[PDB]
């Protein structure tokens, strides 16, 4: 039994066999959200969004980052690509934003039905003969079928560490990206701009030091 | 739990058992135990193979251009160091060359991964449907056309474990080449040719102190 | 601007006050010397005036004619016009910190009705027990939804007294 | 069964054999539940038959000097004129767009009603080439394989225009003169660090 903390008590709620079955279990629940079994369920599907938007939205700014101090690419900051972006678009950032939210809506729309309902949204005739592939898998947050074109997920004997892989990664990024905003209004420059600083002095350059995060110190 | 019999990385010390010596080049070497997973351990050992022969390639491809070419042959790629033959003048550019790899390596090696899937399953040629390579033939090892000298079917132990080592040896040597460029800002041959010069103020920490 | 007031940084008014009440201070303070405790307290208050008129302005609140801040209680005009933190932020900071305390009190009653003399821990708390629910009070806005989506959070009137009517 | 797209691989249970151009690819399972195949089924006839007509037409066009596919509709923008063969055509766009939606909505209707039927023979088969059922098993299968090659060809047509611009004829030409200067590496968009 891997826990977040060795020697503490294990919340009774996350001891069940049901929640021992979902990916990165450690027992890390101290103000007992999850107690619920049924808010427990709807937060695992939010922690799965938020790992799998998180990882790319940080590989959208990591990779492209190093690629441009690498000079292979010229990428501007992550806080400032949305102006430089819109400047040479073709549509003003409030139609493009509208346009979004009805895609995202409708898809988000799809996602929400088959939570309440799992399967549902391969009711006959909905869609037009793709319905079919739009029933999900036996487990909720893994939809598979279309979703998953090389198949990975029909080898059983490495499902299970297929799942702790990308939650473990998935939190990792939602961290990282936290660390981005914090960074952004600490230091007032770019993430790799970070840690180059770092890696020149760590001793001298850190959070400590920023004039920011201690202010008592 | 390991064989006592089997040579070992560390004589005198308890070896994990699932490195049981089936493998070529089993000296019971996993500190950090990354192969215990037997799934996982199949994969690990069709990239060892793969990194192993590439390097060989890779190592004896930089090597012997450096040493015709500090004898005296005269060609029109020679003196040029390793790491840059990218910027080199070709009769393509380097684009369309990349491209053109990419596809051909797609071929060749999704048909060797087929094999590893389901072995036996990628031996018949697609177009002269009566070649074919012969049935017995192992993920890694495919045999047949690709040993047409039949030195396989000698002491095939023997050799696969002379394989692995010598790929062992040239993989170590390729990172030396990363570092050693990366650091003394020169090929690999005019690194030794230093070392043998005075080899008792040519040690890694005499060069790294001065840049230090 | 906004319903005819006027930024304090640029309000006569505004200005004017301030020297008013520096002038105050300044009067007081001739009758000390420079060194003494009452000059020292007395310059400390007229820092942290100037700093006041100093930080009021640059938060960018608006004055009327009197030359005293006047806030922006409409969530509409706040947000559009940069005053949410007038009305609008902290609004939503007393009901996080109000929701936590009753929250945690509703906790506590609810966990010391399954005892033998519930009465007793209402006048004698359980520290131990208090003190992990005041933690666990972080997340109330989560909990309190569940409950009301659970169906749990309210009584049902079949078991509610009334009087006759 | 044509043939295996993968060799080695097993041919998916839910794709009958005697299906034309059955190659048993369907690695996402799209096709698995019948009623879903029998739809897909018609459609990909469909749009195999529509690629080759559009594909046909895009290369005559260019061959015969007319133009590229692309520049075709400018007329209806720049204030030009349609032109069929190099004669002007008196009509404009907005007489066209009605009497195309009118003329394919009666026949799309029509096809529409008739519920998936794929190979309706009779008015349609005036020759009789495929009178017999024997026969027809071959034909339907070099359909299908044309089909899907123009279906592939007219994706190229449009991929490569946006990464050149120029006409499929004129990029074949190009390519013709500088093979390894002229190629999808070489445009500055299909591969990314170059
Ligand atoms: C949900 C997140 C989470 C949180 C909040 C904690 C929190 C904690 N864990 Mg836990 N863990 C968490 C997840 C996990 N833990 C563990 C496994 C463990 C173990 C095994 C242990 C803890 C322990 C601890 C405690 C350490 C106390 C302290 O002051 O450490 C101080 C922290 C540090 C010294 C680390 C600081 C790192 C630094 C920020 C990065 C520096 C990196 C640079 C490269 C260094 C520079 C180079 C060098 C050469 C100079 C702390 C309460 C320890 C404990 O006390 O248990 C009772 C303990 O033994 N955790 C796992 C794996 C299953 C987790 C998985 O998610
Ligand atoms: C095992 C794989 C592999 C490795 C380890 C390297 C390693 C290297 N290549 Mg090489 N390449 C490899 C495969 C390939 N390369 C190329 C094509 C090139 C080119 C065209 C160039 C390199 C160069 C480099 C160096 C990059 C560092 C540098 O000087 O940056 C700084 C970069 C420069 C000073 C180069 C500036 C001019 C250049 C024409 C700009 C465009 C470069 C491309 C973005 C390179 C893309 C390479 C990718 C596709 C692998 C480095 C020694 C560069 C070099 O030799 O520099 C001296 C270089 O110019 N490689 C191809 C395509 C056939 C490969 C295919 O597998
Ligand atoms: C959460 C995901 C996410 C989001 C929201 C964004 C958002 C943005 N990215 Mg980023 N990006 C991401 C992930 C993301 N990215 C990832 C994972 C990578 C790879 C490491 C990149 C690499 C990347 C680059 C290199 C650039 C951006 C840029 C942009 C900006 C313009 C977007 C645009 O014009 O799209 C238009 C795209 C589409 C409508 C569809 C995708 C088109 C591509 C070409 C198809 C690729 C197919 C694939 C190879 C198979 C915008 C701020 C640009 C920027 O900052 O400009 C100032 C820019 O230069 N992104
Ligand atoms: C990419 C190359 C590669 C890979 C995939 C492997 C894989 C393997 N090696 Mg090999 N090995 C390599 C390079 C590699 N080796 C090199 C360069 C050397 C010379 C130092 C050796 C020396 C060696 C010995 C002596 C033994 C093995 C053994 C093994 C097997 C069990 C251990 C394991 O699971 O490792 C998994 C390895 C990886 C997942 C690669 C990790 C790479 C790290 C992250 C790079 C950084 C390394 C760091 C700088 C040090 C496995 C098939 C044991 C065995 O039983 O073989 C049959 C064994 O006895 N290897
Ligand atoms: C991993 C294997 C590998 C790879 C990727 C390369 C790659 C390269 N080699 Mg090297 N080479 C290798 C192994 C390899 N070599 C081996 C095993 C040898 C024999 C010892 C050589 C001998 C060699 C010579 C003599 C030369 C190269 C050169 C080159 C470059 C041009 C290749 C060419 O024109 O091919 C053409 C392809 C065919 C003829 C087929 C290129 C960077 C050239 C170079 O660096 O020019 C500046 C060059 O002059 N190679
Ligand atoms: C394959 C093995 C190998 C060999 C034969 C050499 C040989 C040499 N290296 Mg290189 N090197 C290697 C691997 C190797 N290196 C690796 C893996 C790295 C990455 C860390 C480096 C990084 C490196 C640097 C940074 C420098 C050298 C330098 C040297 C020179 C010796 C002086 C020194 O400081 O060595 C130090 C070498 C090491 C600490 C490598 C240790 C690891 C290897 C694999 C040990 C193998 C031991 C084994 C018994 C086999 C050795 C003999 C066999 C090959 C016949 C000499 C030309 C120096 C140079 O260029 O001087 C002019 C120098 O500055 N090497
Ligand atoms: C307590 C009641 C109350 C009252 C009397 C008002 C009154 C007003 N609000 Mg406010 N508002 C309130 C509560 C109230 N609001 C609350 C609780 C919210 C949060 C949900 C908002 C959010 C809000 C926004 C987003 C906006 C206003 C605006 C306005 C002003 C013009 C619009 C209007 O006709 O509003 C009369 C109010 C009602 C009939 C009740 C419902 C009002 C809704 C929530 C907003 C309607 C906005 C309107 C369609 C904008 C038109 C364009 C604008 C440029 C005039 C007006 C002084 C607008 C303004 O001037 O912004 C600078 C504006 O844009 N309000
Ligand atoms: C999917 C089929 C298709 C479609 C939608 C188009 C569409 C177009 N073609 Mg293309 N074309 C096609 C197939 C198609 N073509 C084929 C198969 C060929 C080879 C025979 C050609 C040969 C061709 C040429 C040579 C030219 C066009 C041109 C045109 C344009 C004007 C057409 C016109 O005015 O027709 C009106 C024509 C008629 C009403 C007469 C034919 C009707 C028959 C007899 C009955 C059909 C039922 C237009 C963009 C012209 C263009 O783009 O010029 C810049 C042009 O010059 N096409
Ligand atoms: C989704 C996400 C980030 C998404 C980012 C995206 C899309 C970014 C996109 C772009 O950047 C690109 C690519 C390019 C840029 O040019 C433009 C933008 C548009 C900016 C982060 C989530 C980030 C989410 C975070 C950090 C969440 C952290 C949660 C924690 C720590 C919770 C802890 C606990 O709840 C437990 C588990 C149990 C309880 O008992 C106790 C407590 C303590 C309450
Ligand atoms: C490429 C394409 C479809 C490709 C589909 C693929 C690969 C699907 C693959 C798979 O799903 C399977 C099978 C099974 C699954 O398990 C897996 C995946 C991988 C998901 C269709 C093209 C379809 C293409 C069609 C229908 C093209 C029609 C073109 C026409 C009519 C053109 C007309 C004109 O060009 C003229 C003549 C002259 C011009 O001036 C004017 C215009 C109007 C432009």
């Amino acid at each position: 039994r891997q826990s977040w903390l060795p020697g503490s008590q294990i919340p009774a709620h996350l001891d069940t066999p049901a929640a021992q079955a979902l990916a990165g279990n450690f027992g890390f629940d101290p103000l007992g959200l999850g107690k619920d079994p049924v808010a427990l369920r709807w937060y695992q599907q939010a922690e799965l969004i938020h790992c799998r938007t998180a990882m790319a939205g940080v590989a959208g700014i990591l990779i492209p980052g190093l690629l441009t101090k690498a000079g292979a690419l010229n990428v501007p900051e992550w806080y400032d690509a949305g102006k430089v972006a819109i400047e040479n678009s073709f549509a003003p950032w409030g139609s493009l934003l509208a346009v979004q939210l009805f895609l995202c809506g409708f898809v988000e729309a799809k996602r929400w039905q088959d939570i309440r309902k799992p399967g549902s949204q391969g009711e006959p005739g909905s869609f037009l003969g793709f319905e079919a592939s739009l029933k999900g898998t036996s487990e909720l947050g893994y939809p598979g079928g279309p979703f998953d074109p090389l198949g990975l997920s029909k080898e059983a004997d490495k499902w299970a560490d297929w799942k702790l892989k990308e939650v473990k990664n998935g939190r990792l990024a939602m961290l990282a990206f936290l660390g981005f905003v914090a960074q952004k209004y600490a230091t007032g420059a770019g993430p790799v701009d970070n840690l180059a600083a770092h890696l020149k002095d760590p001793w001298h350059v850190n959070y400590a030091t920023n004039g920011v995060s201690l202010p008592f110190l | 739990k390991r064989d006592a019999a089997l040579p070992s990385w560390m004589p005198g010390a308890d070896l994990p058992g699932y490195l049981n010596g089936t493998l070529p080049g089993d000296f019971g070497f996993d500190p950090l135990y990354l192969g215990q997973d037997p799934v996982k351990l199949k994969w690990y050992a069709q990239a060892e193979l793969m990194n192993a022969r590439f390097a060989m390639l890779a190592v004896a491809g930089i090597l012997v251009p450096e040493l015709l070419s500090n004898i005296g042959f005269s060609w029109p790629g020679a003196g040029v160091a390793w790491y840059d033959a990218g910027k080199f003048e070709y009769f393509a550019p380097a684009s369309s060359l990349f491209g053109v790899q990419m596809l051909l390596f797609a071929w060749v090696e999704i048909r060797r991964y087929q094999d590893f899937v389901k072995p036996g399953s990628a031996n018949q040629d697609p177009i002269f449907t009566n070649n074919k390579l012969p049935d017995g033939n192992e993920p890694g090892y495919p045999g047949g056309i690709f040993d047409p000298f039949g030195w396989s079917k000698g002491d095939i132990k023997s050799l696969k474990l002379k394989e692995i080592k010598n790929g062992r040896l040239a993989m170590l040597a390729f990172a030396g080449f990363i570092g050693q460029a990366y650091t003394t800002g020169t090929t690999p041959l005019k690194n030794l040719s230093t070392h043998l010069a005075d080899p008792w103020s040519t040690t890694v920490w005499q060069n790294d102190l001065a840049r230090l | 601007d906004i319903a005819g007031l006027t930024p304090c940084s640029e309000s006569k008014a505004y200005a004017k006050l301030e020297k008013k009440e520096l002038k105050t201070l300044e009067k007081r303070l001739k009758q000390y010397e420079a060194d003494s405790a009452p000059a020292v307290a007395l310059k400390a208050t007229m820092e942290r005036t100037k700093a006041r008129f100093a930080n009021y302005a640059k938060a960018g609140l608006l004055c009327g004619n009197d030359g005293l801040p006047h806030l922006i209680a409409d969530p509409g005009l706040a947000l559009k016009y940069g005053h949410a933190g007038e009305v609008f932020i902290p609004t939503f900071g007393f009901l996080y910190v109000a929701g936590y305390i009753g929250y945690v009190g509703r906790q506590y009653l609810i966990a010391v009705k399954g005892e033998a003399k519930p009465t007793d821990k209402e006048i004698i708390i359980d520290v131990p027990l208090a003190t992990k629910l005041a933690w666990q009070g972080a997340g109330w806005p989560l909990a309190a939804v569940q409950e009301l989506q659970r169906g749990t959070l309210l009584e049902k009137e079949e078991n509610i007294t009334v009087s006759p009517r | 069964k044509a043939g295996n797209w993968l060799p080695g691989s097993d041919a998916p249970a839910w794709l009958p054999d005697d299906l034309p151009g059955n190659y048993g690819f369907d690695p996402l399972s799209l096709g698995k539940e019948p009623a879903s195949l029998k739809r897909f089924t018609e459609s990909e006839v469909i749009h195999g038959r529509w690629a080759m007509l559009g594909v046909a037409g895009s290369l005559a066009v260019e061959l015969l000097g007319y133009g590229n596919w692309y520049d075709a509709p400018l007329w209806a923008v720049n204030g030009g004129k349609a032109t069929w063969f190099g004669i002007e055509v008196p009509f404009d766009l907005n007489a066209l767009l009605a009497f195309e939606f009118v003329a394919m909505a009666a026949a799309e209707g029509q096809r529409g009603d008739a519920g998936g039927v794929v190979y309706p023979g009779g008015a349609f088969d005036p020759l009789g080439f495929a009178k017999d059922s024997s026969k027809s098993g071959e034909l339907k299968l070099k359909e299908i394989k044309n089909g899907r090659l123009a279906m592939v060809a007219f994706l190229g047509f449009v991929a490569q225009h946006a990464a050149t611009g120029k006409g499929p004829i004129a990029a074949l030409g190009e390519h013709l003169a500088n093979p390894w200067g002229a190629n999808f590496a070489t445009n500055g968009i299909s591969v990314p660090f170059f």
